[PDB]
Parts: structure tokens; C-alpha cells; sequence
């Protein structure tokens, strides 16, 4: 259940569009949850939902932890990721589940997730490594002896979605170019219209500007930098949708320092 | 792909926005189309939607229609309707089909349209529409079907409530809005439309109205008043009254018929309007008519899915309707025995009210066909009804009535004393209501014949009714009725439901239990998209393993599993209550097989002999634990907070295997006792083939090896149809058998016959 | 101006009953104080109980501004949000308690949910109060109050908010008015705790009196808790605030009679209010005139300034009779004591006529007699 809490356009609305010091958003949230549960699975018979959301809730309350993405990653890593002889895996058994999850969500936070609080013994140096796996000694052998043999990489060029994101991250100006070129289209006017009704190319280019705004925040404070003043003015997620923020007269941009040269590095 | 342009909640939006004169906007169909086919029917794999459009618009252009209602109506008419012996009637292949569009809409306009371009020879409107086969005629002229559960909304069909609510549009109002505030329909609402709200619902609600009023000057051809001119933008019809020029125009114009709302005159109003649109049509009236029908459509789903209106159903005008209904348009009715259900009242007045009403529609329905001495040709009270009604006798040519009242169990309160206490003090009001009445008139016992306890399950356990049950029977209430197994966290859990519903109400022989859909599906079809755990209370958790190793002690081939049930039952027992000393599953046994008795019975005249209940059991000197642990787990703060708590289950906890083993010791018992299920006709089923109402009647390749005949009744409810009907559903059964398990004829007649006779068999009726 | 520098000052030495009070425009003054308030101690903004729905408790008043502030000091810029509404949840709670016409069984069980044992609701405001001012980091906050002379029934209610709720060492309070008004309210509330059938059986002198004793020491008793004396600030009155007779004059006024008056042309005060009744009563510069306008000037501030101010607008508007103008200052000023007295209402029928009887009168309520025909403005009654 925990996966419409990550991929719910209506949370992503609602949020943004809510201010930074309202607070006790537990109902709304619920509400966002059943909403989105809803439109992608529709067979649920209404009342497991329910059942799940109050367990979820049970979980996080008992574990004396808020509703947020940490900690849903929480419960997605202690569920799924485990360390075993070399890096962490996945389990055998819910496989199988973690790419229904994984056709939603991305697995790069649930790592970090997995790394951080639960990370193996402290003698591998991780390096991360997209995708994770599960372990089979027998398969492994067999990969060993004869390799893996690629026939058919056609879907995205040939790389995977989660660096698109940083690609168009880098280049978010020509990610918008691809994107109107096409909104045109009818067919991407359906998908837009079925995926996020009110998406259009507008709230595209200012989703992006915000999460780029949100990144480099959230990387000063990473690295505990003195959260800059601006932020106090910082008071509407939209405000985000601007490559800078307006304190008191005076503009600010959201830039920081970055220890990596490729600040779009998976790494 | 014609349902979603009659069916779409953004057709809606973007016509109702769009002004009245833009035109050139197919576009915004074949878009909005395509959504709200993406949303409605996700399945369809991309292109099929386009080809079907495609060749919708193909044969539009092709038959020279304007994309339209009209044209869409005439295509669903010829497709499906014929002319046919007696007023129009459906193909036999087509039915099912027929009813999944009925989910989605209403036939009256379709029938209209029928009628329209292709009347019979030289009609009364009458719905539901019938497909025709000779032989299933002969059988239910020669003998009738026999309604045995009919409580969807309240016991009518939607089509009328919507008239209901066009009646009484504020009335529709005030209950939307409360409930409006409850959260469940603020989901169901978002569901539906997301944008909906009591705004937009009033605004629709009043467009509809202004609509039908426009139409039907039209249709009357009267000159088409001025200020149609001035109406431009569809919102304009959002108000009672318009602005033309400084003046402000009501829409009330005269109709030929005193029920200005009657299905009737709504037939005969879009008829005219039709017959005038035969070879084309103003594109504004024309869009006022896709907007009407489409709201129609979109309330109605909302209705079907889900007080005061009810209340409203309070006159001899509805039941009457329900009589004239259940009679055929024959002289001799079409159903025998009728099943009454209604929702009692917490007030003797209301109650009496209501039970007057109802009498009074059954007496006039009675009279309008049969001719004799009334004594009181103007009855006032229900004495004066029953002295009338006494003097009726079985011949068969009416429909025999049995009437039964609805038990809703709410869910728990945050504080009582006990679980479900407040619920208990309500509905034991409404019993010492109902026995009062017995009391004072002692001749209704011949007509509330059985109470019956329905609503969602999860909300209460049986148990907490059979005192209930117990001192009703006492009072005089022969036969008793639970839903069951219909709504469940786990299969295993509705199987323990019906089970121990079977252990403990007071059911006597040829009782009826209702729904009991956990022993009708299958493990194999129950999980087909569901989460591989499952989160369920604690304290049912431990009533299913209890259960679980209660049934399965005596199957060798799942010991392993009854040893499992016992040891981790014992560990949910100790953690849940916290107990200290060791607990042998016997002794939580010894516990769990109290919860018939009465909290308050010594632990916490007709209700003594309950009361006391109790006294045999402290009596007993070996069951101090058993009592002090039920007593607990009645009343202990923390047991009752862990008994809320939940906790997940494995999807496959037990084998399918196991799981029919449990479901055929349950039915077992079932004909042990000689107690009968209501199955109607209804989610997870992609096509009616999988009901599990055939595993019952023993389909090849269907029935179960252990499976035991459990003297099946025919229910017409269906939750997502309109206008169904106990023959709509008589003949479902009989093609679907016919068709998709190609038995003769003759073979599925004798088939849905068993079962109907089963209904005939147990009826409750007086006798 | 000086009075509530001193005031300020005053008060601000209050935090190293808690209510001061200010006898009289007040709630010109009030203001002023409050805006002088803008050492740590928080205002909010005055409640003027006259002007609440009729159905509110003081307290809920006092709690929806607290709300505000609270919530405007959070909003800038947390853990402490969540307690603050944990305390507004549990008073709202147990807001009935003031409300309901009886007392609901069923509230037992909330009385029993879990420092002194209850719901006391001072209990509760009180730690609502620790809460916002560790919140707001003030010392204290003030509760200002504005006169109730247009429904002086309300005040009443202040003061149980005063009793119940505001017997805390971190807030001070500010009332307004006169203590006259208060004294009946008090003593009217008193008798209402009499028991009727005692009242209308044991009816004459005797208890009479003692009961009338009784409640006055009460009534006593009582305000005088309520208003403890060093509290209340006189305010200077404005013939104070003046030379009687010039041989004073603790910081003249000064009043501009035309609308230039750049500040340097307005006409003192005295001298224009001597002008207006000499030549309006042509009455020359004796002291009769000038003990006439001191006691013009003994008047509410409201009063004296609306008369002197419609004077001199029409004056100015005529020159683009001073006796005219000024009699129809005095008929818009006074007209309830005139209509009162008994006195000419009706203004086209003046006449002379008119006058004979109209002083006739006035010298039989004035008694006098001898002398009513002065016209001296010297009775006892300042009307
Ligand atoms: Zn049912």
C-alpha cells in the first residue's frame, strides 16, 4: 500500500499546493491515499484498503515514527532489502513483488533507505549499483560460466528511466522541448490527460524548476549548511516553481556547493 | 464504446462548460471518449477503443446521424431490442450484455427510441425489458417466482427515485449533504466525480430539471419561448429562473398528465420529443439532451452505490408501485410470494406509520383485482387493514406478502462498556417496539414473518444478536434471517462467520441465511488481484484459528495445519490477553463458544430467562477460567484495544485444499440443519459464468467433489444494475446456463426451478 | 499623554488582584496606552465586550485572539504547535462546562479522563497562558477591556472571566469606565442570589435594611479584591488639564477654530470657549462668563468637543447671529436634558413665548426662586 503513498498525483497536488506551516495533514493524506488506490487498482474490494492504510499507520505509530517518506522507505527496506555475504538483496519470495513496486517507484531512495539504517557489515564499501537483486548460489554459477546474452534493448533508447530524470534534470529546458513537441500530439494529450488530467506543459516546466529547487535545499541541509536565511520567507511549495526566491527585495537563487562535479550523478 | 457517450462524468463537464452555440466539438467526444473509457473499463488494450470509435463515427456518417443521442440510442435499440409477440423484447444471446450496459444506464430512453423507429404493430411502458423463451414462460405462468430478498434501495428500483428526487430535489439535497460531511461518501464522491460536491450537485440537479421542463415544451412544438435566445451557456440553467431582458423567466410549462414526474409521462414526453427529431434536430436542444441524460446517468451510479428520502417512501404510493411492479401486466400476478423488507424505526409512531402504509398499498393492490366484501371500504388503522386483509385467501392470483425487519450494525464506538453496546441498546428499542405491537395486535403475526439482520458484517458478529433473535422468537417471530459471508477480511473469515452464525442464532429448520458468498467462491477464484498479506483484527484472527483447528481436528491430511491454528492461536491468546498462566486451546474454546450469552446477563420479563442465561454457566464449577477470560475480553480496556489492533495474514495461509474442506464441513452443517441461502446475482467475477450460484447446482467442472446441496433461493438484488428485476435475473440464469454450460433448455429451466421452489419451500410467509 | 507615560511605566513595574483601571476619551486613552505597549510583555488587541455576539464566553473571545497571536508567532517559523493545540483540544473540550444549561450526566467519564483534580478550565487557560508566553518569550501578556457604558451587562462577564480564568501571576489587566456602573451591576447580580419567595415574605424594614447592609458589604468586598486600589488610574480631567482661571495650566491644549489655524492661529482653548459665550451669550469678560465656561469646560470631553466644534463649523460656514449659532450648538448637545427637563422639544416654536414658560420650569425643578432667572448654571443636577 505503501506505494500509492510515493505515486499519487492527488498527494502531489494537495501538497504543493498547501502551505509549509499547516501541519497535521494525517486526514487529507488518507483521503490522497484511498483516492489513488482507486484510480490504479481498482479491484481492491474497499475495505482491505482500509485494513492496510490502518496497519501502515498502526506500524509507524507504534515504531514512534511520523508519516513520511522515510518513513515508508523504512518499512519498504526492513520488507524487502537484506544484507547477505556481498551487498544487499532482495528475497526470493517477494521478488516478484518488489517489480510490481518497482514498475511505480524508484528503487534508488529505498536503497539509500537500506544502506543507511541497515547497512551490512562495515567492510564493503558500497558502491551503489542499480538494480538490486536477490541471491541464488546455483544462478550465480551459472551466470558465471556462461554470461547473459542481450537480444532486445529498445524501450528508452537503451538506459533505464532513473537517469532520464537526472538527464532532464541537467537539461530540464530541452526536456521541455521534447515534451511540447508532442503535447501537440494527440496521443501524448491522451496519456497526459489519463496519467495527470491537469498536468500540461506549464505545471511540467514548474514541477521541475521546484524539484530542482528542492534538491539543492535539501543538499545544503544534507550537508548541515547553516540553512540559509531565504528560507524563512520560503512559505508556498510554488514558490519553488521559480529558479530563485524574493526574501526582502533582494532575489535568491537556490544554488549550493557539491562535493561531486556531476551534481546529476546517480552517485 | 456507446455507453461511455451516455455515461461520462468529463462528456458532462466539458458539455455543461462549453456555450450553447460552438459546435464543431466531435473532437471533445472522441477525447473525453477515450478518457473515460481509460478510467471506467482500464483494460482495453489501446487501440480497440480507437477502432471502436472509429467505426461508431463510420456508421453515424454512414447512416447520415448527427453524433448524438439520438443516433447512439437508435444504433443501441436496433442492436439490441426487437418486436416481438408481446411489446418489444431482447435477444437471448445479447441479455448479459444488456445487463452489464444496464449497469452503466437507464432503458427508458432506449425504449423510447424503440418505440420511435420501430413501434410494433399497433403499448404501456413497463420495465425492466425480457428477452422471450416459451418454455420459461410456461413455468413461471404456471407457477410464479417467489421474491425472496429485495433490499438494495429500500425495495424499488432507482429510475423512479431519480423522478423521486426531481419531485423533491431539495429533499435529495438535504440527505446528500448529510452525509456529505461522513467520510465514506466523500470518497465515493471523489470516486465518481472528483469534482462533484454539493455545489456542482445542486447546480446539475436543477439543469436536469430545467432541461426536461425545455424538452418538453418542444416536444409539445409550442412556439419555442423568447428566452431561449437569451439561454446561451448552460450554467444560465444553473438557477431556478432566467434573465432575459430585465425579466426573469421561470421554465414551468403544462403537461398533459397530473403526475408531472411519473415514468409514464416521461415516456410519452421523450417519445413526442423523438418522434419531432426523426430526421434531425437543434443542436442546442440536442445538447441539452445529452446533458440531461448524462446527469441522469451519473446521479444514478452514485444512488446505486451508495434517510429523509426514504422517509418520503413513507405513503401507500410507493408500496403500491412495488405491488403493481411484482404483478405482471396479466391478470394473474407474475410473482407468488413476495419478501417485504424495511428498515424499522427507532419511533412506535414512525414504525406504526410505516407498517400502516404498507398495508394499506397491499390491501388497494389486492382490491384493484379482486372484488368482495371490504367491511371497511376506507380503512384508517391497521386494525381496520387487517379486518379487511383477513378476509383474503391463498388463490394465488395476488402476490402473498411477508414482511421482515432490517437490523444495520454500526460500527463500535470509541467507549462502552462492551463492544457494540450502544448498537445493542438501539436496536433492542426497536424490538421491544416491534413486540409491543405484537402485543397490542396480536393478527400481525401472520404478516412479520422473520426479522432480519443485514448491513456490513465487519461492523458486528452475529452473535451479538442471538438474544435478539432468542426474544423475538419468543415474542412470536417465527423465522430469522442473518447476512453472511458476503464481506469478509478473509475467506477463512467469512467461512468462520457463517459457521458460527450457524452454532449460535437461534435458526430453526428451513431458516434462511442470505449471501454466505464465502462458501460460494473459491480459493482459486478469491485471490485475483489482491495484496499477498492481508491486515485483519487480532481478536478475528483468533477466532478464525480457533475455528480453523475446531474444524480440521478430525482431517488427517491437514493435522499439520490444526496443530499449526492451535499453537499460534495460543500465542495470539496469551499476547492479547496478556495472560500469565498457560491456556489450553480447549479452554479458549471453552471461551469463544460463550459469545451467544448476553454481556449483561450476570457477568455485567421475556429478557429474563436471557438474563439468567448466565446463571447455569457460573453454575458450572469447571468453567472459572472460561468465565473470568470471556468476561476480560468483554470488558478488559487493553484486551478490547488489542482486540482493535491488526495484523497481517498470508495470502495462501492455508491450501485451497484445506480451505474446501473447511467450506464443505460448513456446508455439512448447513444441510444438518436444513437452512437455506438467498443467492442473488452481483465483484472479482468477470462474467456471471463464475458464480458460484452454479457450484451450488452442481455445474460439471464446477461443483467441488465434497460439495453437499444447500437448498439455494433466488434473491433479485444486484448491486450495479438498474430496474432489475426476480424475472430479469430468472432469465440471466436460465440463458447464461443455456448458452455458456449449453444445456437444453429444458435442463436450465429445471435448474433455476429448484431453486425457485427452494424460495417457495422456505418462504416465510404465514401459512 | 503624561498619564499613561506613567501608566507604561507604571505597569511595566507590575511583573519583576493583577487589573488596573482608568475612570473618565477612555477608550481614546486605551488605545494609546496599548500602542505605547506596541521589560518583555504582550498585548493584544482590545476587546470591546459591547460590541461580541450575545452569546459568546469572554473566555472563548480571549481564546480565539490567543489563537491568533500563538499561531502568528508560529507560523513564523515545531514542537511546540502540537502541544499549544494539545491544551486548545483539551479546553475546547471542556468548553461546554460554562455553556450548558444543566449539567450532562455522561460527562462523568470526562471528568474522569487523564493538577488539582477536574477540568477546572482556570487550570486549563492557565497552562494555555504558560504555553504562549514561553511561545512568545514575554514576561506577561495584558487583557485590555473597553467600557461598557452601551451594555454595561456584559462587564459581568469580564469580571467571572477575571475570577475563573484570570487569577494568574503571568497576565495583568486593563479596564475602562466607571466603577459606578460596575457597583450596581455587582450589587444587582448580588441580590439575584437572593431566593424570591424569602424576598417577597420577609419584606419590611427591619431585614430589608440588614439585607441592603449585607449586600453592600459585599459589593465591597468584592470590587475591592476586584480593582485593588493602586491599580487605578484618575486620568486628568480636561478642565485639569488647564488653568482654572490661569493660575494654572499643566500643559495647555489649544484648539484651531477655523481650518487654516497653521498651527499658530489656533485659539488657545479657554480664551475660545470665553469668546463663544461672551459674544454668544453677549456676556462681556466678567467672571460670571468665565466661571460659565469653566463650568462648559467641566463637561464630558465628548460633549464639550462636539458643541465647540459645531459652533465654530457654522460660524465659519455663515461668514463664508453668535447667540443663534451657539443656541443651536447647545439644542444638538444637550437636547436629552432639555427634553427630559420637560422642556420646549419642538424648534419652531420658539418664539418668546416659548422662553417665558421654558425658564418658568426651569427654575421649579432648580427650585431656587430667588434667583432662577439667572440662569446660573450652579445646580447640583449637571443637567
Ligand atoms: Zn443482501
Amino acid at each position: 500500500m505503501e506505494r500509492f503513498l510515493l505515486n499519487s498525483t492527488v498527494l502531489l497536488y494537495r501538497l504543493s499546493t498547501v502551505s509549509l506551516d499547516e501541519v497535521s495533514l494525517d486526514e487529507r493524506v488518507e483521503s490522497s491515499v484511498f483516492l489513488a488506490q482507486y484510480e490504479q487498482a481498482r479491484s481492491l474490494p474497499d475495505h482491505v484498503a482500509k485494513s492496510a492504510w490502518s496497519y501502515l499507520v498502526q506500524q509507524i505509530k507504534q515504531r514512534n515514527m511520523k508519516l513520511g517518506p522515510v518513513a515508508i522507505l523504512r518499512l519498504i527496506a526492513e520488507k524487502f532489502i537484506k544484507n547477505e555475504k556481498g551487498g544487499p538483496k532482495i528475497d526470493l519470495p517477494m521478488f516478484s513483488e518488489w517489480q510490481t513496486l518497482m514498475s511505480r517507484v524508484s528503487c534508488l531512495p529505498i536503497i539509500a533507505c537500506h544502506q543507511v539504517f541497515n547497512p551490512g557489515p562495515a567492510s564493503q564499501e558500497y558502491s551503489f549499483r542499480w538494480p538490486l537483486y536477490p541471491y541464488h548460489p546455483t544462478v550465480e554459477d551459472y551466470i558465471t560460466r556462461e554470461c547473459l546474452h542481450e537480444t532486445h534493448q529498445h524501450l528508452n533508447g537503451s538506459t533505464s528511466a532513473e537517469e532520464c530524470w537526472l538527464d532532464a534534470l541537467k537539461h530540464p529546458e530541452a526536456c521541455l522541448r521534447d515534451f511540447e513537441k508532442g503535447w501537440a500530439s494527440q496521443e501524448m494529450k491522451q496519456l497526459c490527460a489519463q496519467i495527470d488530467p491537469s498536468l500540461t506543459p506549464r505545471i511540467f516546466k514548474d514541477r521541475l524548476q521546484i524539484a530542482c529547487n528542492i534538491r539543492e535545499i535539501l543538499c545544503r541541509v544534507a550537508q548541515g549548511v547553516e540553512l540559509p536565511e531565504w528560507i524563512a520567507s520560503m512559505q508556498n511549495p510554488q514558490q519553488l516553481a521559480n529558479s530563485t526566491i524574493l526574501h526582502n527585495g533582494r532575489e535568491y537563487g537556490f544554488a549550493t556547493v557539491w562535493p561531486i562535479d556531476d551534481k546529476y550523478s546517480q552517485e | 464504446m456507446e455507453r461511455f457517450l451516455l455515461n461520462s462524468t468529463v462528456l458532462l463537464y466539458r458539455l455543461s462548460t462549453v456555450s450553447l452555440d460552438e459546435v464543431s466539438l466531435d473532437e471533445r467526444v472522441e477525447s473525453s471518449v477515450f478518457l473515460a473509457q481509460y478510467e471506467q473499463a482500464r483494460s482495453l488494450p489501446d487501440h480497440v477503443a480507437k477502432s471502436a470509435w472509429s467505426y461508431l463515427v463510420q456508421q453515424i456518417k454512414q447512416r447520415n446521424m448527427k453524433l448524438g443521442p439520438v443516433a447512439i440510442l437508435r444504433l443501441i435499440a436496433e442492436k439490441f431490442i426487437k418486436n416481438e409477440k408481446g411489446g418489444p423484447k431482447i435477444d437471448l444471446p445479447m441479455f448479459s450484455e444488456w445487463q452489464t450496459l444496464m449497469s452503466r444506464v437507464s432503458c427508458l430512453p432506449i425504449i423510447a427510441c424503440h418505440q420511435v423507429f420501430n413501434p410494433g404493430p399497433a403499448y404501456s411502458f413497463r420495465w425492466p425489458l425480457y428477452p422471450y423463451h416459451p418454455t420459461v414462460e410456461d413455468y413461471i405462468t404456471r407457477e410464479c417466482l417467489h421474491e425472496t430478498h429485495q433490499h438494495l434501495n429500500g425495495s424499488t428500483s432507482a429510475e423512479e427515485c431519480w423522478l423521486d428526487a426531481l419531485k423533491h430535489p431539495e429533499a435529495c439535497l438535504r440527505d446528500f449533504e448529510k452525509g456529505w460531511a461522513s467520510q465514506e461518501m466523500k470518497q465515493l464522491c471523489a470516486q465518481i466525480d472528483p469534482s462533484l460536491t454539493p455545489r456542482i450537485f445542486k447546480d446539475r440537479l436543477q439543469i436536469a430539471c430545467n432541461i426536461r421542463e425545455i424538452l418538453c415544451r418542444v416536444a409539445q412544438g409550442v412556439e419555442l419561448p423568447e428566452w431561449i435566445a437569451s439561454m446561451q451557456n448552460p450554467q444560465q440553467l444553473a438557477n431556478s429562473t432566467i434573465l432575459h431582458n430585465g425579466r426573469e423567466y421561470g421554465f414551468a410549462t403544462v403537461w398533459p398528465i397530473d403526475d408531472k414526474y411519473s415514468q409514464e409521462s416521461e415516456f410519452c414526453w421523450l417519445t413526442g420529443l423523438l418522434e419531432k427529431w426523426r430526421f434531425n434536430a437543434p443542436e442546442g436542444l440536442e445538447r441539452l439532451l445529452w446533458i440531461y441524460l448524462l446527469i441522469q446517468n451519473q446521479y444514478l451510479t452514485l444512488l446505486v452505490q451508495r434517510t429523509m428520502t426514504e422517509l418520503r417512501e413513507e405513503t401507500e404510493k410507493s408500496y403500491l408501485s412495488r405491488f403493481k411492479h411484482a404483478h405482471g401486466a396479466g391478470v394473474y400476478s407474475q410473482v407468488r410470494y413476495l419478501e417485504g423488507r424495511f428498515a424499522p424505526k427507532s419511533d412506535p409512531n414512525k414504525m406504526q406509520k410505516l407498517l400502516f402504509s404498507v398495508l394499506r398499498g397491499y390491501w388497494e393492490y389486492l382490491s384493484a383485482h379482486m372484488s368482495m366484501e371490504w367491511v371497511h371500504e376506507k380503512p384508517l388503522t391497521i386494525s381496520q387493514v387487517l379486518d379487511n386483509l383477513e378476509l383474503v385467501e391463498p388463490h394465488g392470483k395476488c402476490v402473498e406478502l411477508a414482511l421482515v425487519p432490517h437490523f444495520i450494525k454500526r460500527k463500535p464506538k470509541n467507549g462502552e462498556a462492551y463492544p457494540h453496546a450502544l448498537l445493542f441498546k438501539d436496536l433492542k428499542n426497536q424490538a421491544a417496539i416491534l413486540m409491543d405491537m405484537l402485543k397490542s395486535e396480536p393478527r400481525l403475526t401472520g404478516w412479520i414473518r422473520g426479522v432480519d439482520a443485514a448491513a456490513n458484517e465487519m461492523h458486528a458478529p452475529p452473535e451479538l444478536f442471538c438474544p435478539l433473535f432468542r426474544v423475538l422468537a419468543k415474542s412470536g417471530i417465527a423465522h430469522f434471517t442473518y447476512h453472511v459471508g458476503e464481506d469478509f477480511p478473509h475467506l477463512i473469515s467469512g467461512i468462520r462467520s457463517i459457521d458460527d452464525a450457524l452454532r449460535f442464532l437461534p435458526l430453526r429448520n428451513g431458516d434462511r441465511l442470505g449471501h454466505c458468498t464465502a462458501i460460494g467462491i473459491t480459493p482459486s477464484i478469491w485471490k485475483r488481484s489482491l495484496p499477498l498479506s492481508l491486515s485483519m483484527t487480532k481478536e478475528t484472527r483468533l477466532l478464525d484459528l480457533v475455528f480453523i483447528w475446531r474444524e480440521l481436528r478430525s482431517h488427517p491430511e491437514l493435522l499439520r495445519y490444526a496443530s499449526d491454528a492451535a499453537i499460534e492461536a495460543v500465542r495470539l491468546a496469551h499476547k492479547v490477553f496478556s495472560l500469565e498462566e498457560e491456556v489450553s486451546i480447549t479452554t479458549l474454546d471453552q471461551v469463544f463458544e460463550m459469545r451467544g450469552l448476553l454481556a449483561e446477563s450476570e457477568g455485567l420479563s421475556l429478557w429474563l430467562e436471557e438474563y439468567e442465561r448466565a446463571r447455569e454457566l457460573v453454575k458450572t464449577t469447571g468453567m472459572k477460567r472460561p468465565l473470568k477470560l470471556y468476561k476480560q475480553w468483554l470488558t478488559s480496556d487493553n484486551v478490547r484495544k488489542q482486540r482493535a489492533e491488526y495484523v497481517e495474514v498470508a495470502l495462501e495461509y492455508l491450501p485451497d485444499e484445506a480451505v474446501v474442506a473447511l467450506q464443505q464441513a460448513v456446508m455439512a452443517k448447513m444441510a444438518d440443519r436444513n437452512i437455506a441461502i438467498e443467492c442473488p446475482p452481483t465483484s472479482q467475477y468477470r462474467n456471471v459464468s463464475e458464480h458460484h450460484i452454479f457450484r451450488w447446482m452442481g455445474l460439471p467442472g464446477e461443483a467441488i467433489e465434497g460439495d453437499v446441496p444447500m437448498s439455494i433461493c433466488l434473491g433479485s438484488d444486484d448491486p450495479g444494475i438498474f430496474a432489475a428485476d426476480l424475472k430479469s435475473e430468472f432469465y440471466h440464469l436460465f440463458v447464461v446456463l443455456t448458452r455458456k454450460f449449453g444445456l437444453s433448455p429444458a435442463d436450465a429451466l429445471r435448474k433455476v426451478a429448484e431453486v425457485n421452489e427452494n424460495g417457495r419451500i422456505y418462504r416465510f410467509h404465514d401459512v | 499623554k503624561s498619564l499613561r507615560d506613567q501608566l507604561v511605566e507604571s505597569i511595566r513595574n507590575s511583573i519583576a488582584r493583577n487589573v488596573f483601571f482608568v475612570d473618565g476619551g477612555k477608550t481614546t486613552f486605551i488605545n494609546s496606552v496599548v500602542k505605547s505597549l506596541n521589560v518583555n510583555i504582550k498585548c493584544l488587541p482590545t476587546i470591546d465586550p459591547t460590541k461580541l455576539p450575545r452569546h459568546e464566553p469572554i473566555l472563548v473571545t480571549v481564546t480565539a485572539r490567543l489563537n491568533k497571536m500563538v499561531s502568528d508567532k508560529l507560523k513564523g517559523y515545531r514542537k511546540q504547535k502540537e502541544q499549544w493545540q494539545n491544551h486548545l483540544a483539551q479546553l475546547q473540550r471542556g468548553l461546554h462546562l460554562l455553556t450548558d444549561k444543566e449539567y450532562k450526566p455522561e460527562y462523568f467519564s470526562d471528568a474522569l479522563k487523564l493538577s488539582i483534580g477536574g477540568q477546572d478550565l482556570s487550570e486549563i487557560f492557565e497552562e494555555l497562558v504558560k504555553r504562549a508566553c514561553e511561545i512568545l518569550d514575554c514576561k506577561a501578556i495584558l487583557i485590555t477591556f473597553d467600557d461598557i457604558d452601551t451594555q454595561f451587562d456584559a462587564g459581568w462577564d469580564v469580571l467571572e472571566s477575571i475570577r475563573k480564568f484570570f487569577n494568574s501571576r503571568k497576565l495583568v489587566v486593563v479596564a475602562t469606565g466607571d466603577l459606578r456602573l460596575y457597583s450596581q451591576l455587582i450589587r444587582g447580580k448580588q441580590y439575584e442570589n437572593y431566593s424570591k419567595t424569602l424576598l417577597e415574605q420577609e419584606k419590611e424594614s427591619v431585614r430589608l435594611a440588614e439585607r441592603g447592609y449585607m449586600v453592600e458589604h459585599l459589593e465591597q468586598q468584592y470590587l475591592l479584591k476586584l480593582f485593588p486600589v493602586q491599580k487605578r488610574i484618575q486620568l486628568k480631567t480636561m478642565l485639569q488639564l488647564v488653568g482654572e482661571k490661569g493660575k494654572a495650566g499643566k500643559e495647555e491644549i489649544k484648539v484651531k477654530t477655523e481650518p487654516s489655524m497653521q498651527d499658530i492661529d489656533a485659539i488657545d482653548v479657554r480664551q475660545a470657549i470665553g469668546d463663544a459665550v461672551r459674544e454668544g451669550l453677549n456676556l462681556r469678560e466678567g467672571s460670571d462668563a468665565d466661571m460659565y465656561v469653566n463650568e462648559l469646560l467641566k463637561q464630558p470631553v465628548r460633549l464639550l468637543m462636539q458643541v465647540l466644534q459645531d459652533f465654530y463649523t457654522k460660524k465659519y460656514h455663515a461668514t463664508s447671529s453668535v447667540p443663534n449659532l451657539l443656541r443651536n450648538a447647545l439644542y444638538g448637545s444637550m437636547l436629552s436634558n432639555i427634553y427630559r427637563a420637560g422642556l420646549n422639544y419642538e424648534q419652531h416654536r420658539f418664539g418668546m413665548d416659548s422662553l417665558c414658560k421654558d425658564i418658568f420650569t426651569y427654575v421649579k425643578q432648580d427650585r431656587d426662586f430667588n434667583t432662577g432667572f439667572y440662569l446660573r448654571p450652579q445646580s447640583e443636577s449637571e443637567a
